[PDB]
RNA sequence: UGGGAGAGGGUGGUGGAAUUCCCGGAGUAGCGGUGAAAUGCGCAGAUACCGGGAGGAACGCCGAUGGCGAAGGCAGCCACCUGGUCCACCCGUGACGCUGAGGCGCGAAAGCGUGGGGAGCAAACCGGAUUAGAUACCCGGGUAGUCCACGCCCUAAACG
RNA sequence: CCGAGGGUAGGGCCCGUGACUGGGGCGAAGUCGUAACAAGGUAGCUGUACCGGAAGGUGCGGCUGGAU
RNA sequence: CGCGGGGUGGAGCAGCCUGGUAGCUCGUCGGGCUCAUAACCCGAAGGUCGUCGGUUCAAAUCCGGCCCCCGCAACCA
RNA sequence: GGGGGGAACCUGGGGAACUGAAACAUCUCAGUACCCAGAGGAGAGGAAAGAGAAAUCGACUCCCUGAGUAGCGGCGAGCGA
RNA sequence: UGGUUCGUGGAGCCAUGGGGGAAUCUGGGCGGACCACCGCCUAAGGCUAAGUACUCCGGGUGACCGAUAGCGCACCAGUAC
RNA sequence: GAGCUAGCCCUGGCCAGGGUGAAGCUGGGGUGAGACCCAGUGGAGGCCCGAACCGGUGGGGGAUGCAAACCCCUCGGAUGA
RNA sequence: GAAUGCCGGCAUGAGUAACGAUAAAGAGGGUGAGAAUCCCUCUCGCCGUAAGCCCAAGGGUUCCUACGCAAUGGUCGUCAGCGUAGGGUUAGGCGGGACCUAAGGUGAAGCCGAAAGGCGUAGCCGAAGGGCAGCCGGUUAAUAUUCCGGCCCUUCCCGCAGGUGCGAUGGGGGGACGCUCUAGGCUAGGGGGACCGGAGCCAUGGACGAGCCCGGCCAGAAGCGCAGGGUGGGAGGUAGGCAAAUCCGCCUCCCAACAAGCUCUGCGUGGUGGGGAAGCCCGCGGGUGACAACCCCCCGAAGCCAGGGAGCCAAGAAAAGCCUCUAAGCACAACCUGCGGGAACCCGUACCGCAAACCGACACAGGUGGGCGGGUGCAAGAGCACUCAGGCGCGCGGGAGAACCCUCGCCAAGGAACUCUGCAAGUUGGCCCCGUAACUUCGGGAGAAGGGGUGCUCCCUGGGGUGAUGAGCCCCGGGGAGCCGCAGUGAACAGGCUCUGGCGACUGUUUACCAAAAACACAGCUCUCUGCGAACUCGUAAGAGGAGGUAUAGGGAGCGACGCUUGCCCGGUGCCGGAAGGUCAAGGGGAGGGGUGCAAGCCCCGAACCGAAGCCCCGGUGAACGGCGGCCGUAACUAUAACGGUCCUAAGGUAGCGAAAUUCCUUGUCGGGUAAGUUCCGACCUGCACGAAAAGCGUAACGACCGGAGCGCUGUCUCGGCGAGGGACCCGGUGAAAUUGAACUGGCCGUGAAGAUGCGGCCUACCCGUGGCAGGACGAAAAGACCCCGUGGAGCUUUACUGCAGCC
RNA sequence: CGAUGUCGGCUCGUCGCAUCCUGGGGCUGAAGAAGGUCCCAAGGGUUGGGCUGUUCGCCCAUUAAAGCGGCACGCGAGCUG
């Protein structure tokens, strides 16, 4: 049956990607911790 | 003048659809409609505002004449009588005479063929738009400014009339279609005659299935919900609402007036409406 | 062919008296009602008067034992459309006449269906009287209906 | 092949019958009130509608087979 | 099994709650009106206030126990 | 000239609730947590329209004392110069 | 209404969203409602390092741990997953 | 976080084959003119049987399963909401 | 030493269950250390609207080759989608971009918001929509509509020649649109051919035959024909299309029209370029056949001409590209036509792709949009049976042939007796014909019910299409004689039927993952709110929705098609109406009283009166919140009570229903059906406790809803029996898990915290396995969900308390 | 209460005897047959249906009789709901 992820390359780098985050106080936040955190990936590896 | 079916299925053995006898034709002016954005309830916040709207036909709308003092004493020709989807009316597309060609809404008796003019110095007779105070008292009007020169408001339903009772200096009395005796200003243009289309109340609409094609959505009982969703909601068994039975969002519906006290408009009413 | 009077029918407009409602003036202690009282209405200014506006139903005198129609039935005035009946002339046809089982059409009032309209009046209903009791005759409120358009119902002391 | 009749299945008419129910006719004297006969104590009768425990009451319209 | 109202003339109710005093209508009885009955008028009688028990100066009244009579609740299993 | 970063530290503009009160609403947690803006190696504050009772101190900040004092509190819990 | 310990309390001081709304040293505010005296100070413009805080960095030292301990990682970690 | 699910907005696509035979048009009939009747045509419908598609009715298996909702026989819709 | 403790490791279960589809496998040869599993060949089975091919998502080296097997592979493995290495993806024309806009998003103006931010006209972005020029064949181990061959085409730049008022980010046309049905002519695709091409074969009785088997096409500029679409032409005036206009629009005159001319597209032939089977000769492809043939006929689309036609209401996107019109500007320019020459960028292009490469932790019986999807008999069909190309036999086997399970088949005699119920499983089943009841909204019921025919041979006869009027092929019939079997929809895909009751009218919708219903929704009815900057909703605001709608409309509420209907109560709550009155806050007012100073003066309380909503007060209001009675007596049999008396209420349940989805006593009483009926139906009415928009009483048709009954037929049953294959058992290979204080773990009778393998006393009892059955180990699993407890917690309600938005 | 799964039915039994039948006996108001009561006795037997979830019960047709009970109202790691 009909799980959860049916993945779309558009959707996911329109969503969760770059330009989605540094539009908003929300996502500057988010990339400003993972920056902090050390993390290699701050948006999810979208494919193009 | 309406048109029943056989009941060759259940819906059909009430269903009734409006004659078409008087549309002169089937498509409209291309120069003249812009696209209807749909919207199902949404506003601009995406939420929805009121409810249970959604899931029409797809449908175009026609720009209308709703001034009429653009055009004063340039006379026009009725060129036909068309569908609209977005009025209970009917319409008119207008010929005039320097070819610009104009929609308006379609009053009762009027044909094709014949000649229609705006202005002070237009003649009684059906479909011709005055200023107020250059018509008579006691005729049936309609497409009735309310403010002069905001274009007009009162009066565009099918079948719908509106009287003059009578004049009060630059003012002059209306029975609305309510029955409200209500003060307009004189200057507002109105347009003479009542409005075609007259058995649109008698229309059955049959079935389920014309209200979506109307875009009305299924509407659902304040009872048949959890209390979460509504006050009258639950209680085990069916209920009895239980208590002064109410909006959604708390008001009462039967019988709480919320016409604003200190409106500026209530000093131009004379009466409320009856029945 | 000429002429005649008639509420004959239908459609569309129009006038006026009066009731009720609303607006304003002025004015006070009861109005209304009955056989007599009461419910009620009234000081939150009623009734009575004056003016103005909206609203619908019915057309006083003329008007009668009269007129019109096959019947039901028809009454302000204006028109348009239209039917039956009458008289004279004795022109034309030439017995084409009569009734009429069925059929088809009309068919008061109450009632019914969709939408109007609703001033008065008014079954059901409520109150107050009357009465042993009063679902009634009396009185005060008062919904359908009474009016218009269309479609049904087709009964009667439809009687002369 | 036809075919008397048998069998299966569904219809039409007619008779008897059926707990209970609506009404009628009848049955010397039971109960409740009095609508019609006089202007019957509110003229009556009637078509229809509503109401009522009963006749009957009222509304709308008609008739006089209603007197004064 | 539980809880809480009632019992007063022949019928229906009132009087208690702060104690005294038994009221209303109908019925019944005697007379009047009528030819006569019902209605109408005048007048009249009829009461351990369900009971045993006290309390108190005194109990239909106040408090227990019983007798009828009314109704109510008896739930999660 | 500004934008945009910076583990904390700073200031301003907004600003909860569990919880303590053995319940809870004034209180308390607390102007804490967090959100936003903005400085800089510091920020803030800063030369008296002040303190408070000696006719006395002499801008601001920071530590110790003052001091759990004065006081503030459904005078409860607790807060606290 | 907020800040001060000040929860309206005798509620002053400081800041002020609303309304009223002057004077220039014979002129104003304060000394805990108010009046008097006696004193303090000069609002409604701004600037100013030092002492104070923190520790992503570098060095020094541990009656700090010694691979389940010590930062989550002593190893290709904020990776594999 | 609406890449599941719910609702809507914008844009394309999909629904084999068969069955019943509404309006309407044409002709005949009818009356004074209409209503209306008959024949042919006509193919309307939240119409019928019935696959793809969308479902999930009853029953049996499955139960550390093939599967954190399956499979089988059976069934509802299938030009519409 | 314990915390269902935390991390790590190893046990038990256990050599047990399982090894992931009951589509299926056998043999011979080869390679190898090793083979049921890899390669080849033959025989056999399975899908074949798919389990076969092309895309689109997504996956991102998995594609191809060489070298391999430690691990991944549910066994083995020389094999692989696994390891190592190397190769591999070519575009002016396919798709995207340098073109367009829709929803939406961003957003100079401008509006709003303590901050962050939120709206927002123009514009931009936004595609699987619009626009746009590539078809056929070959080659490589892997790519090709991309490289090559043939044949065609587009934009840009330059150069010539000619023609024209050229010119756009502006005006206009056009692009431009729904659903259902459908006509004509094509093609795709398929069928037949006694004609053309050909390697071959007479097998076992017969057959040298008009024998069998195979194949008999693709694309193609210009021109031409066929079938269509699109399309009126001139003059004049003209205020409108926000400047201009020769364009469009409007008015007038004239011209011909199921036309015609102009233009565009599809299809056919078309110079020409390509392909070309069966077989058998070698080895997962290649040579020949052959110089291939490349004809005719029949069926025929949903696809094409296309923007076609006809009907219908629910009335069916925008912009650009394209044509035309002019303004600034230039009118050596600038465009328009024809040719010639040059220029032509970036991304993807492998491969799986209904799956072992994507989403499900897995090589998982699940889910995933579009296109092709052949043949034959089945009436038709994408259905079902068997098959063509093509692809698989599902990554453990071999054996035996127990109980018992799943799945399938059959049965005597009875036919629902089983049973909560015919649950389940049977009979009927397709087409054609005869025939079909009450009832009713006239449509229906209804395929009602119930029967009769259905194969094959021969003969005669009718109609239609293609043709040519013909032949032949195809479709659709009618009649007569005869043949065989138990049976002729001969296998596969196909309703069991009725009567009657309850509920909802109906079709639909719903608790993904236990409830598909009586629940929701529904057209329909009513009440109420709402005069436009509407009422309402979202937001502090701006602003939106409402709605570019205007009372025949929009919000709210409740019943819920339809027929007949919807009574009484305004006492309390609610809502509506009411300028009087009473109560009432800030404020106005300042009678007096107080504080201080020597004083003017400063400061503080402060009564009468004025004073809004709201409440109190006076009315209305039931398709508003709601409610609609006791007790006693009475009729010439008894029995009951149509009467009367009395108390309370604001008013005392009308019609219609009634032991019902409601009826406790209760299986109420009577009747029907049954042999028997706590159910069902028809009645009675003593309604604990129906009843009129939480509607009342009915109602044809509909329903996988729920009771009742009957016919038909059955393994449901007395009452079981046999057979089948998939496990189970045995052998070889791989091989878990819940659980587990430790164990050497018997019964009866006592006993103990009550129900003992362990304590006591008797009785029985050699050690250890395997297939089974399940009474116990108060078996496992889950710190009970029912109950209580804690001054735990969370939804919800309200005339609880307090507050807040909102409104007055 | 860190679970002791509950009524009824199906399947499977087993036990007690206060005995439904059958065996033996006493008394009888026991003539005989058939009955009533009491004693001993558990070897074995004790039917099929209609109604309802039924335990029980009512009824139909038979019988020799259509028994009362326990076993966690025996029995869901056997089944049904
Ligand atoms: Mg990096
Ligand atoms: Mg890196
Ligand atoms: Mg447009
Ligand atoms: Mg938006
Ligand atoms: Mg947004
Ligand atoms: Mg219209
Ligand atoms: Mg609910
Ligand atoms: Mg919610
Ligand atoms: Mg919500
Ligand atoms: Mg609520
Ligand atoms: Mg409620
Ligand atoms: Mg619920
Ligand atoms: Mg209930
Ligand atoms: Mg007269
Ligand atoms: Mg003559
Ligand atoms: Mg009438
Ligand atoms: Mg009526
Ligand atoms: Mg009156
Ligand atoms: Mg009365
Ligand atoms: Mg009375
Ligand atoms: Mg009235
Ligand atoms: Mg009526
Ligand atoms: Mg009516
Ligand atoms: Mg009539
Ligand atoms: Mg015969
Ligand atoms: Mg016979
Ligand atoms: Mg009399
Ligand atoms: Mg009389
Ligand atoms: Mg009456
Ligand atoms: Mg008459
Ligand atoms: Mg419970
Ligand atoms: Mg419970
Ligand atoms: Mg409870
Ligand atoms: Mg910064
Ligand atoms: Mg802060
Ligand atoms: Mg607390
Ligand atoms: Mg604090
Ligand atoms: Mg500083
Ligand atoms: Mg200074
Ligand atoms: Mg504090
Ligand atoms: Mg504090
Ligand atoms: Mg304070
Ligand atoms: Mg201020
Ligand atoms: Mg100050
Ligand atoms: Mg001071
Ligand atoms: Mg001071
Ligand atoms: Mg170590
Ligand atoms: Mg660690
Ligand atoms: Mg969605
Ligand atoms: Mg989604
Ligand atoms: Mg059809
Ligand atoms: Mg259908
Ligand atoms: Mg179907
Ligand atoms: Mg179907
Ligand atoms: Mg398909
Ligand atoms: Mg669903
Ligand atoms: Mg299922
Ligand atoms: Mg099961
Ligand atoms: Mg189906
Ligand atoms: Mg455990
Ligand atoms: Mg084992
Ligand atoms: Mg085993
Ligand atoms: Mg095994
Ligand atoms: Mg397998
Ligand atoms: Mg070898
Ligand atoms: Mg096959
Ligand atoms: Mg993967
Ligand atoms: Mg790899
Ligand atoms: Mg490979
Ligand atoms: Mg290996
Ligand atoms: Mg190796
Ligand atoms: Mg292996
Ligand atoms: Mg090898
Ligand atoms: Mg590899
Ligand atoms: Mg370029
Ligand atoms: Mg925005
Ligand atoms: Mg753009
Ligand atoms: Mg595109
Ligand atoms: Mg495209
Ligand atoms: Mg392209
Ligand atoms: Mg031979
Ligand atoms: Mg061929
Ligand atoms: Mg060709
Ligand atoms: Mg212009
Ligand atoms: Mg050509
Ligand atoms: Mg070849
Ligand atoms: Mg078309
Ligand atoms: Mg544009
Ligand atoms: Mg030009
Ligand atoms: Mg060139
Ligand atoms: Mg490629
Ligand atoms: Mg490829
Ligand atoms: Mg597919
Ligand atoms: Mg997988
Ligand atoms: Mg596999
Ligand atoms: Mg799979
Ligand atoms: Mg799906
Ligand atoms: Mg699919
Ligand atoms: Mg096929
Ligand atoms: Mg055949
Ligand atoms: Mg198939
Ligand atoms: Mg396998
Ligand atoms: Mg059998
Ligand atoms: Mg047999
Ligand atoms: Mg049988
Ligand atoms: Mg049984
Ligand atoms: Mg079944
Ligand atoms: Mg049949
Ligand atoms: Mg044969
Ligand atoms: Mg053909
Ligand atoms: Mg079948
Ligand atoms: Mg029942
Ligand atoms: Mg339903
Ligand atoms: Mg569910
Ligand atoms: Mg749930
Ligand atoms: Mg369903
Ligand atoms: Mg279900
Ligand atoms: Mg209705
Ligand atoms: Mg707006
Ligand atoms: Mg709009
Ligand atoms: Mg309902
Ligand atoms: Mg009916
Ligand atoms: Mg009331
Ligand atoms: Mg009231
Ligand atoms: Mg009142
Ligand atoms: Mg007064
Ligand atoms: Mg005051
Ligand atoms: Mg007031
Ligand atoms: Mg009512
Ligand atoms: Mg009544
Ligand atoms: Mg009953
Ligand atoms: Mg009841
Ligand atoms: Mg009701
Ligand atoms: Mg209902
Ligand atoms: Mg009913
Ligand atoms: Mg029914
Ligand atoms: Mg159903
Ligand atoms: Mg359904
Ligand atoms: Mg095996
Ligand atoms: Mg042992
Ligand atoms: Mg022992
Ligand atoms: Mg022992
Ligand atoms: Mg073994
Ligand atoms: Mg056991
Ligand atoms: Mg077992
Ligand atoms: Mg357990
Ligand atoms: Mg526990
Ligand atoms: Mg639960
Ligand atoms: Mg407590
Ligand atoms: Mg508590
Ligand atoms: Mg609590
Ligand atoms: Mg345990
Ligand atoms: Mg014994
Ligand atoms: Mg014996
Ligand atoms: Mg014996
Ligand atoms: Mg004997
Ligand atoms: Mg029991
Ligand atoms: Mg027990
Ligand atoms: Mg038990
Ligand atoms: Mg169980
Ligand atoms: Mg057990
Ligand atoms: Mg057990
Ligand atoms: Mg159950």
């Amino acid at each position: 049956m009909k799980r959860t992820w049916q993945p779309n390359r558009r959707k996911r780098a329109k969503t969760h990607g770059f330009r989605a985050r540094m539009r908003t106080p929300g996502g500057r936040k988010v990339l400003k911790r993972r920056r902090q955190k050390g993390r290699w990936r701050l948006t999810p590896a979208v494919r193009k | 003048a309406v048109k029943k079916f056989k009941p060759y299925t259940p819906s059909r053995r009430f269903m009734t659809v409006a004659d078409f006898s008087e549309i002169t034709k089937t498509e409209p002016e291309k120069s003249l409609v812009k696209p209807l954005k749909k919207t199902g309830g949404r506003n601009n916040q995406g939420r929805i505002t009121v409810r249970f709207r959604g899931g029409g036909h797809k449908r175009l709308y026609r720009i209308i004449d709703f001034k009429r003092w653009d055009k004063v004493g340039i006379p026009a020709k009725v060129a036909a009588i068309e569908y609209d989807p977005n009025r209970s009316a009917r319409i008119a597309l207008l010929h005039y005479v320097d070819g610009e060609k104009r929609y308006i809404i379609a009053p009762d008796g009027l044909q094709v063929g014949q000649q229609v003019v705006a202005g002070p110095d237009a003649p009684i007779q059906v479909g011709n738009a005055l200023p107020l105070r250059f018509i008579p008292v006691g005729t049936v009007v309609h497409a009735v400014e309310l403010e002069p020169k905001k274009g007009a408001k009162l009066a565009r339903a099918a079948g719908t009339s509106a009287q003059i009772q009578g004049r009060e200096g630059d003012y002059v009395i209306l029975r609305l279609p309510s029955g409200e005796l209500r003060k307009v200003h004189g200057e507002c243009y109105a347009t003479v005659g009542a409005v075609g289309n007259a058995d649109h109340k008698n229309i059955v609409l049959g079935k389920a299935g014309r209200s979506r094609w109307l875009g009305r959505r299924p509407h659902v009982r304040g009872a048949a919900m959890n209390p979460v969703d509504h006050p009258h909601g639950g209680g085990e068994g069916r209920a009895p609402r239980g208590r002064p039975p109410a909006s959604p969002w708390g008001w009462q519906t039967k019988g709480l007036k919320t016409r604003k006290r200190r409106k500026p408009s209530s000093r131009f009413i004379i009466a409320r409406r009856k029945k």
